[PDB]
RNA sequence: AAUCCCCCGUGCCCAUAGCGGCGUGGAACCACCCGUUCCCAUUCCGAACACGGAAGUGAAACGCGCCAGCGCCGAUGGUACUGGGCGGGCGACCGCCUGGGAGAGUAGGUCGGUGCGGGGGA
RNA sequence: UCGAUCAACGGAUAAAAGUUACCCCGGGGAUAACAGGCUGAUCUCCCCCGAGCGUCCACAGCGGCGGGGAGGUUUGGCACCUCGAUGUCGGCUCGUCGCAUCCUGGGGCUGAAGAAGGUCCCAAGGGUUGGGCUGUUCGCCCAUUAAAGCGGCACGCGAGCU
RNA sequence: UCGCCUCCUAAAAGGUAACGGAGGCGCCCAAAGGUCCCCUCAGGCGGGACGGAAAUCCGCCGGAGAGCGCAAGGGUAGAAG
RNA sequence: GCUGACUGGGGCCUGUAGAGCACUGAUAGGGCUAGGGGGCCCACCAGCCUACCAAACCCUGUCAAACUCCGAAGGGUCCCAGGUGGAGCCUGGGAGUGAGGGCGCGAGCGAUAACGUCCGCGUCCGAGCGCGGGAACAACCGAGACCGCCAGCUAAGGCCCCCAAGUCUGGGCUAAGUGGUAAAGGAUGUGGCGCCGCGAAGACAGCCAGGAUGUUGGCUUAGAAGCAGCCAUCAUUUAAAGAGUGCGUAAUAGCUCACUGGUCGAGUGGCGCCGCGCCGAAAAUGAUCGGGGCUUAAGCCCAGCGCCGAAGCUGCGGGUCUGG
RNA sequence: GCCCGGAUAGCUCAGUCGGUAGAGCAGGGGAUUGAAAAUCCCCGUGUCCUUGGUUCGAUUCCGAGUCCGGGCACCA
């Protein structure tokens, strides 16, 4: 079987995301961690950055989510990053994906 | 048993001039090396006619070096059916893909005298280091019956060098 | 007859008969072959008739190849004159240097021999050929 | 029917076709490409109505971008 | 902090990145994995998607290598065709000049390259 | 927003088929029928090949399947002069030419004993009947004959006749 | 035969004739429409009661040859299904 | 009022010629194999052989307007330059035209017919039936005629006479009046290039010289004892004659060749290629390349040098319009 | 001259699964009957109208050439 469901909606929500050209807020979520990352397509190029990871944080997954987000806009909003789109990539807007966009406003926003 | 033309070497001179001029445009080449050349027609056709991309032809030409080629391609144009340009493959110790001859011995050697004989190449394609090229292939399958398909390996393998295969064709068969 | 069975479209245009045979031309089967040396549209009845003369030249015994095929569909009208096209009623086309015919398995002077008789059904100029290096490997 | 003559229609060319080629100035509404499939597909600033019909998004030049299996792209260059 | 190397994202060229074989990696990333209480799930199934996890495993997947059997790419030389200019043939058609010049095929090439950002070593 | 096979689908009227050899006018050689012209599929005649029949076979005489042409007498194609007119079939009268020769002359071959034929070559000087039938051309038939030739000349010839 | 659509003719822009070669339309759908979310074909081989070339099920292989209401074309799974 | 046709550079668009077979189809030869055509052993599932059917699949080999993995030359369009032209754009006044034709190229229809028909791109006639060449001839070659000249140079085509200029110079070809024409196909015409076999161990031509044994060959027969015929065509004896290629024929007598010695004495026989020619080659009023006439040309191919040649170009004079 | 059909024991007429030709009706014999007729059994001869082709193989597939049936074209 090639190029596989995963894979599909993978692309299926970045292309559309990519047409409307803002600055793009994507969300990557491993088993054990989660990272966000703030592109600028066409320049093919990352802007702003926050994980779980270099954050150094842990205990309940969502909660920790939260917090990569609130991250996120507080380092975002000081370069004058207001308006983005929220990837979501290949994740169901739910829990721990739904948590750092909730935790993305107060900060930049529209999600 | 072995071979040699002469060669000469080309820059500008339109080729239609050339072969006005008795002369057979064609190129040498091999991974190391590509340059232009020219033959005389009539002394070459003596030579192919034996050679034939089967045996080696070693050219000569000036320097004089004496080069260790085989011929990879004849364009004939169709018109006249006649050689319009010739490919001067030359060798160097690196295994290289090849045709060799096929000699089919034996006598129908079963339903002898017979069946219908039906030889389905005269040719196999075969790696071969260039220091031992096998100038023919002794195949006689004395076994030779009504409708079997030798495939290849079945083949003699004269010492040198490997098949450039399938393993699994068509070379003779009796009905 | 010769013939195909299944075509996709009945009646198509004549074009032209411009060039070099373009493949077919070396000598792939057989000992002797018929080359052309001019265009022409070859007919499923001149084919036949060529591989007859052929045949009943030698003892029922020998091979031989054809290798030039009538997959074109040539129309006539009646004695009317204009409405339409149509209709019937199949050729080769059949350019410079074509190998078609093409025997094997018989001797240099049967064959020959043969396949003068055969061109003598062709409408245009035929040359006979053997074989050689020159036909290659392949 | 067979004979008289079953043929004899065709339809009115569409004149179809690329309407403006690269570095051609335009402006917002222009359409660039006329097309029936999705044989180039929109770009940069670039709209696709639903007769799969390209034009500029905005007042640019015309560029054009072959993307080997993602197809061939139209975009418009602002300094608009 | 630059430089290099490994991982994780994420772009780009759009198969020279592919298939197949082989080999290799778990500290860290990642995955599979533990469970189904809770959010949320299955036209049936925690398979998937989802959450709470961390005992084990790199088997699968993924990453990194190495093999040219396949796949993909691919000259040079020569032809075909041809803008323009001239000839020849009853015809079908053919040739010369000058300028442009494939396709198949041969020689080879190839088991990717690369931008931004992180994590870790340097 | 509705009533249109206004489908001859830019849709004359709300409302419409035929016949004229009893015909008329305006035009057209922008266009048919005759003849010519181009063409030559078709037609007539050659020629190539040469399976094969011919006891055998050099094809004496034949000649499959295919191929290449010539002629312009047929049937057509085209629509080029002629529609402010080029009268049409057939006969009669009067011819003249072509030769792919029906007879007569001269030949070669023969599956030519002789005589008589067959086939092909040369040859256009001359000849090439009279009748029954049908408008006929053709054709069939009677009686003869050295023979009872095929074509062209606007299917020769109506300011020559019928 | 007459309007409309698709293909070829059409000479690699558009356009282009013939009583040139081939087909289709005069509808249809309250879901066959909008959006969000999910899912991915046909075919082949192997296994499986009634099951057969084919009903449903399970495995592997299968970059699209399936599907997209109907003709053809173009398009299309990184979806238009 | 510089933007025009045309041209240079640069970008983008395209799917023709050519070619290809990856798709859709067609398709020759072979291989391997489903289902079976059922030879059959069954008439229990069986069930093997296939010089027949056969998908797919491999190998060789092809074809396509409505096939394309590919794909030129060119073409379109935009930018930037050149381009001052009976160029371009804008507004308005007046039209005429809306039967086209030939030719070249590319297609379709037709019959790889038409002075055929229908489109495409060019051209010319139309309207240049004005001029020169093509014998004569709208559209083929040459060339765009404002007027005049008893001046010059050229174009195409020509320079033996009709007829202006070479009976010009060199090299080769052709003997048909080819030229001055028409194919398949044919052919020791003739000239060149080539390749192959045989040959002074003396070949090809002639001439001199042997003209099988068992044997009728077994077959078949009044006899075929090679020749009115279907064939074990096989052992031998030779430097050496097939149980015999043909005339012979009362089968045998008589006869010849093959295949050999020998005489002599240098080439001989075969194939392929190119040039020119020859046959193939029959129509209707009187013939002919335009005519006379031409044969180391007055024909054909190659190289050259002069010349002749128009209303084109020039020189001189003039006219009118436009610009300066 | 033209496009299309049919030839089959002895006569009449079948006969597409290309692969071993049968049924009648004659004729001979049998059962039947007193004997026949009718009816039921059983019988054999087509080298299956000549010739080239395909095919391993063709009366059964292809194409001509014949002896004989159908539809076709002189001219105004
Ligand atoms: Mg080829
Ligand atoms: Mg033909
Ligand atoms: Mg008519
Ligand atoms: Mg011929
Ligand atoms: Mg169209
Ligand atoms: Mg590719
Ligand atoms: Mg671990
Ligand atoms: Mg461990
Ligand atoms: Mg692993
Ligand atoms: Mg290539
Ligand atoms: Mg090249
Ligand atoms: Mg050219
Ligand atoms: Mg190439
Ligand atoms: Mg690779
Ligand atoms: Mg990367
Ligand atoms: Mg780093
Ligand atoms: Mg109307
Ligand atoms: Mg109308
Ligand atoms: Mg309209
Ligand atoms: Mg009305
Ligand atoms: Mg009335
Ligand atoms: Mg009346
Ligand atoms: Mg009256
Ligand atoms: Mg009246
Ligand atoms: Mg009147
Ligand atoms: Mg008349
Ligand atoms: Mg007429
Ligand atoms: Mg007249
Ligand atoms: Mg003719
Ligand atoms: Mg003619
Ligand atoms: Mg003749
Ligand atoms: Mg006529
Ligand atoms: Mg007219
Ligand atoms: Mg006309
Ligand atoms: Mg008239
Ligand atoms: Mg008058
Ligand atoms: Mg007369
Ligand atoms: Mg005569
Ligand atoms: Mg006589
Ligand atoms: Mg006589
Ligand atoms: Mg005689
Ligand atoms: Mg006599
Ligand atoms: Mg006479
Ligand atoms: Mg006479
Ligand atoms: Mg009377
Ligand atoms: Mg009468
Ligand atoms: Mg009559
Ligand atoms: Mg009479
Ligand atoms: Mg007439
Ligand atoms: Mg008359
Ligand atoms: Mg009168
Ligand atoms: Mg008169
Ligand atoms: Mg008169
Ligand atoms: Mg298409
Ligand atoms: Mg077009
Ligand atoms: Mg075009
Ligand atoms: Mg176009
Ligand atoms: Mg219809
Ligand atoms: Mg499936
Ligand atoms: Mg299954
Ligand atoms: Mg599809
Ligand atoms: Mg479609
Ligand atoms: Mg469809
Ligand atoms: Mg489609
Ligand atoms: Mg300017
Ligand atoms: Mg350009
Ligand atoms: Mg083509
Ligand atoms: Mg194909
Ligand atoms: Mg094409
Ligand atoms: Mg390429
Ligand atoms: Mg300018
Ligand atoms: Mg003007
Ligand atoms: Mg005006
Ligand atoms: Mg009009
Ligand atoms: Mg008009
Ligand atoms: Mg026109
Ligand atoms: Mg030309
Ligand atoms: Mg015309
Ligand atoms: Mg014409
Ligand atoms: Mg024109
Ligand atoms: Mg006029
Ligand atoms: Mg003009
Ligand atoms: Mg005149
Ligand atoms: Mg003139
Ligand atoms: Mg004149
Ligand atoms: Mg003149
Ligand atoms: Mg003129
Ligand atoms: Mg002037
Ligand atoms: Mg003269
Ligand atoms: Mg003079
Ligand atoms: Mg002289
Ligand atoms: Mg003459
Ligand atoms: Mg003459
Ligand atoms: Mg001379
Ligand atoms: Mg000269
Ligand atoms: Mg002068
Ligand atoms: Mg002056
Ligand atoms: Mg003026
Ligand atoms: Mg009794
Ligand atoms: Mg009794």
């Amino acid at each position: 079987a090639r190029l596989t469901a995963y894979e599909r909606r993978k692309f299926r929500v970045r292309n559309r995301i990519k047409r409307t050209g803002r600055l793009r807020l994507s969300v990557f979520r491993s088993l054990k961690h989660i990272y966000a990352q703030i592109i600028d397509d066409e320049k093919g190029v990352t802007l702003v950055s926050a994980s779980s990871l270099a954050l150094k944080l842990k205990g309940n997954k969502t909660e920790v989510a939260r917090q990569v987000g609130r991250a996120l806009a507080e380092k975002a909003l000081a370069l004058g990053i207001k308006q983005v789109a929220f990837d979501r990539g290949p994740y169901k807007y739910h829990g721990r994906v739904k948590a750092l966009a909730e935790g993305a406003r107060e900060g930049g926003l529209e999600f | 048993m072995e071979y040699r033309l002469k060669a000469y070497y080309r820059e500008g001179e339109k080729p239609s001039a050339l072969r006005r001029a008795g002369k057979l445009p064609g190129v040498m080449y091999n991974r190391h090396l590509n340059r232009k050349v020219y033959v005389d027609l009539v002394e070459f056709d003596k030579v192919f006619r034996q050679a034939s991309i089967h045996h080696v032809i070693v050219l000569e030409l000036p320097d004089g070096q004496s080069l260790p080629t085989l011929v990879r391609q004849v364009n004939l144009d169709k018109r006249r059916r006649r050689p319009e340009h010739v490919d001067f493959f030359v060798l160097s110790d690196e295994p290289v893909e090849m045709y060799v001859p096929l000699r089919f011995v034996g006598t129908p050697a079963g339903v002898r005298a017979g069946g219908v004989l039906q030889e389905i190449h005269r040719d196999i394609l075969v790696k071969v280091s260039p220091r031992n090229i096998p100038e023919f292939i002794e195949v006689d399958v004395s076994g030779l019956e009504i409708g079997d398909s030798l495939h290849a390996s079945d083949l003699k393998l004269p010492p040198g060098v490997e098949l450039a295969v399938s393993p699994e064709e068509t070379i003779a068969a009796v009905v | 007859m010769l013939m195909p069975r299944r075509m996709k479209y009945r009646k198509q245009q004549r074009g032209r008969l411009k060039g070099a045979t373009k493949g077919g031309d070396y000598v792939a089967f057989g000992d002797y072959g018929l080359v052309a040396l001019e265009p022409a549209w070859i007919t499923a009845q001149q084919i036949e008739a060529a591989r007859v003369a052929m045949v009943r030249h030698f003892r029922r015994g020998g091979k031989i190849f054809i290798r030039i095929f009538p997959d074109k569909p040539y129309t006539k009208k009646p004695l009317e004159v204009r409405m339409g096209k149509g209709k019937g009623n199949y050729v080769a086309v059949v350019k410079p240097g074509r190998v078609m015919f093409e025997v094997a398995g018989v001797t240099e002077e049967q064959a020959m021999e043969a396949l003068r008789i055969a061109g003598h059904k062709l409408p245009i100029k035929t040359k006979i050929v053997r074989r050689d290096a020159y036909d290659e490997a392949q | 029917a067979l004979a008289s003559t079953r043929n004899g229609r065709d339809s009115q060319a569409k004149r179809l076709g690329v309407k403006r080629y690269e570095g051609q100035v335009v402006r917002a509404g222009n359409i660039l490409v006329r097309q029936r499939g999705t044989r180039f597909k929109p770009g940069k600033n670039v709209g696709m109505g639903r007769d799969f019909t390209l034009f500029a998004l905005v007042d640019g030049v015309v560029e054009f971008q072959d993307r080997g299996r993602l197809g061939r792209y139209v975009h418009v260059r602002p300094l608009a």
